[PDB]
RNA sequence: GCUUGAGUCUCGUAGAGGGGGGUAGAAUUCCAGGUGUAGCGGUGAAAUGCGUAGAGAUCUGGAGGAAUACCGGUGGCGAAGGCGGCCCCCUGGACGAAGACUGACGCUCAGGUGCGAAAGCGUGGGGAGCAAACAGGAUUAGAUACCCUGGUAGUCCACGCCGUAAACGAUGUCGACUUGGAGGUUGUGCCCUUGAGGCGUGGCUUCCGGAGCUAACGCGUUAAGUCGACCGCCUGGGGAGUACGGCCGCAAGGUUAAAACUCAAAUGAAUUGACGGGGGCCCGCACAAGCGGUGGAGCAUGUGGUUUAAUUCGAUGCAACGCG
């Protein structure tokens, strides 16, 4: 697999939900790094970005809201 | 009797029983039938067939409300949960969408310790 | 005194089905020949669904 | 449960039969419904040994105990039988 | 989970995603806090993972069939 | 190919599965026991009488012959 | 057994009528290893079944038989502590033999004077859906249909025919 | 004096490291209200329990407490205990690149001091869920238990105490040297970053194996290999980490620590069997599907017992009892 955050020179911001919605599933759950194949550092930055965007309601926690 | 059009079919599908509550869009109940009250008792409650007979004995006694189409909510990881919605395809209904309302806590309260 | 019943082909099926239901999520107690391993695993995966439908 | 006593070279006195019978009755009452019990007493020049065969619903079960004075052997045999009975009893409870 | 689509639908997709993530987390969380044996069961699970991978890898020599 | 006490299981024509039932087989219903009446591995008269599109059951027959 | 789909042998048909089902029926009440007097009981009973029914004898016996042949049959199973009965479908070889065993037992009851009169009356009420073997048939269907909620694992009646 | 050991400074880097504060969502419970009615709940089966006084279910609202799904990774950080939502404030350590600086400032450490899971104790709050004690229902020959229905301390917070754990890597700390492989994580250098590329370089870590070692199991550059410095500890099993005395503690108790007596063993690892209410596979009148019996009766025959002058002797689970 490939790590798209490694293909860029990025440091994951929590506001590009166009990219973060590629890493939530349709139940709101964060997709594993063995599935997406991201590096572990961008996986941690990814998880903090998902949870932060959930806090600002740019992403849902679940699908039963 | 109210002459309702569409309904929401909640199916509580625990291990020891399945109860089927057909309500309306609003969320207040029209009729229910359980896998215990259909003649099946004790361990025999915990079968998919008793859930199927439950969905039958709900799908009539909601005839007087005149429901053409219903959604299906299913809560509970039980032995029914699929035979009871085959028994709602077969009961003469139009299934709009099927959801899952099984409550998954982002682990909160502590579960019991039960087995040895 | 007569000959073997269903010559390991669909006996290999029901061994994989009983072993599928009674746990054993190894899928690592089969035969080794192909025509019997294929449906030991066939009965195993037909037994996972029959474990989901019950307790 | 009827207890049958027999003896090879051991003269079964009446005080000997009273004690053995009491011990067997006590064991039968404590562990399981027992249909019939055969007791064999052997003396081989040193070893006071005892055999017992209990016929219970599951089937036969047997034990054997060597002792010093016959009484000791009987006690050992009865304890062994009780242990065997516990195994058979919940072996056929096994809920 | 959420299935709505056109006239061939309603069973296979739903029992797939429903069955996997539902039966997983509910059959897990239904009892047993344990506090101690997710540590043991993950340790045994992953030691069995590396033993199965290396065991099949060095078991890829021959079998005399 | 294999007669299983309620039929004969003709399976020619590229994988079409289970076929003729014990009920036709002759002009007698119940007593017939197909091993007595036809064969093992033999090519016969059998005509279709039903193809069920779902559940993959064609149901051929053998009574369609000339005895009555 | 564990092994052996066994090399099966067939039977001789009945002499007086072209039937092997009838010869099996003679072998059911052929008590004590004696075929001839069982044949006299069967013939003596089908004659008065013809006179007490009007219609022919082979169709009289077969119409009298299909009201006691079963469809579902219980099999007692235990899992854990429970020991519930699970409905298996009867295979159509076992079906009519399981009917004739009930006819012959219900004729060994019911006691009239002669065995041909007992079996003749029992086949008559089997045509009438009235006697004992129809009560046993309906007992088997009531308890298999009552325990109908069990269709499971592998210990009974694999995929289809 | 010197700079290699040690330490300091300039840049960054990652991290559930710690203390304080705040906040978010799901779920559980309760309360109020609506719809609705005959069951719910639970088990291997059941009952105790709750429900026609309207339960269980479903919807709306509110309260309160606790834990933070997914990410979650034989991943990370910490001296150890341990630390998982998210944000802020205060703060410790580690790592690497390039230099500069001090100049042996180092290692270990009895006594001492500090930290130290859970349970527990004291004071004051708080109490959702769970849950010792306790009640009840089962189960059982009995069942002060496992199973079920409830349920109080406790679990939570603030401040003190206790100072023990299978506190485990059952492996003291520091340093040097000694073939390899596959990975993880975290920096960094060069070159065609021209493509998730190639070649090196440090740290931490997981597994497999080399010599070597070990009683074997196994350890194996993160050694249980080869050595060096310092400390703790052991000297047969039971008595016993117990008694008496000291010290600490509110107590529970912790630490230090015997002896009389008694035995010729206790033990570690591995082996061959046997066994398991361990597993896999195959088979058997083993079960299932049936037919006919035994056990009730009379009689025959054998045995035990009792009797007798003697009731000759032997055979006694299966494998003695129409047996010699």
């Amino acid at each position: 697999f490939c790590r798209f955050t490694a293909e860029g020179v990025q440091e994951i911001d929590y506001k590009d939900i166009a990219t973060l919605k590629n890493y939530i599933t349709e139940s709101g759950k964060i997709v594993p790094s063995r599935i997406t194949g991201t590096r572990a550092k961008y996986q941690r930055q990814l998880a903090r970005a998902i949870k932060r965007a959930r806090y600002l309601s740019l992403l849902p926690y679940t699908d039963r809201h | 009797r109210k002459q309702v059009s569409d309904g929401v079919a909640h199916i509580h599908a625990s291990f020891n029983n399945t109860i089927v509550t057909i309500t309306d869009r609003q969320g207040n109940a029209l009729g229910w039938a359980t896998a215990g009250g259909s003649g099946f008792r004790g361990s025999r409650k915990s079968t998919p067939f008793a859930a199927q007979v439950a969905a039958e004995r709900c799908a009539d006694a909601v005839k007087e409300y005149g429901i053409k189409n219903l959604e299906v909510m299913v809560k509970g990881p039980g032995p029914g949960r699929e035979s009871t919605i085959r028994a709602l395809n077969a009961a003469g209904f139009r299934i709009t969408n099927i959801t899952d309302v099984t409550p998954i806590p982002h682990n909160g309260c502590r579960p019991p310790k039960k087995r040895r | 005194m007569k000959r073997q019943k269903r010559d390991r082909l669909e006996r290999a099926h029901q061994r994989g089905y009983q072993a599928g239901i009674a746990g054993r999520s190894k899928e690592m107690c089969p035969y080794q020949t192909l025509n019997q391993r294929s449906q030991w695993l066939g009965g195993w995966r037909e037994a996972m669904a029959d474990r989901v439908v019950m307790a | 449960m009827q207890l049958n006593i027999t003896g090879n070279n051991v003269e079964i006195t009446e005080a000997l039969r009273e004690f053995v019978t009491a011990k067997f009755a006590k064991l039968e009452q404590y562990f399981d419904r027992i249909n019939q019990v055969y007791v064999v007493l052997k003396v081989e020049k040193v070893t006071h040994t005892s055999d017992a065969t209990l016929h219970v619903d599951g089937g036969e079960l047997h034990a054997s105990a060597e002792g010093q004075d016959m009484y000791a052997a009987i006690d050992g045999l009865i304890d062994k039988l009780a242990r065997q009975l516990t195994k058979h009893k919940d072996k056929l409870k096994q809920h | 989970i959420k299935v709505r689509e056109n006239e061939p639908f309603d069973v296979a997709l739903r029992r797939f995603k429903r069955s996997c993530e539902k039966a997983g987390v509910l059959a897990e969380v239904r009892r047993r806090e344990f506090y101690e044996k997710p540590t043991t069961e993950r340790k045994r699970a992953k030691a069995s993972a590396v033993k199965r991978h290396a065991k099949k890898l060095a078991r890829e020599n021959a079998r005399r069939t | 190919s294999i007669t299983d006490f309620g039929i004969f299981i003709g399976l020619d024509g590229g994988i079409d599965g289970l076929v003729h039932l014990s009920d036709i087989s002759w002009n007698v219903a119940g007593e017939e026991a197909v091993r007595e009446y036809k064969k093992g591995d033999e090519i016969a008269a059998v005509v279709l009488q039903v193809d069920a599109e779902r559940e993959r059951i064609s149901l051929g027959v053998k009574q369609l012959a000339e005895d009555p | 057994p564990r092994r052996r789909v066994i090399g099966q042998r067939k039977i001789l048909p009945d002499p007086k009528f072209g039937s092997e089902l009838l010869a099996k029926f003679v072998n059911i009440l052929m008590v004590d290893g004696k075929k001839s007097t069982a044949e006299s009981i069967v013939y003596s009973a089908l004659e008065t079944l013809a006179q007490r029914s009007g219609k022919s004898e082979l169709e009289a016996f077969e119409v009298a038989l299909e009201n006691v042949r079963p469809t579902v049959e219980v099999k007692s199973r235990r899992v854990g502590g429970s020991t519930y009965q699970v409905p298996v479908e009867v295979r159509p070889v076992r079906r009519n033999a399981l009917a004739m065993r009930w006819i012959v037992e219900a004729a060994r009851k019911r006691g009239d004077k002669s065995m041909a009169l007992r079996l003749a009356n029992e086949l008559s009420d089997a045509a009438e859906n009235k006697g004992t073997a129809v009560k046993k048939r309906e007992d088997v269907h009531r308890m298999a249909e009552a325990n109908k909620a069990f269709a499971h694992y592998a210990w009974l009646s694999l995929r289809s025919a």
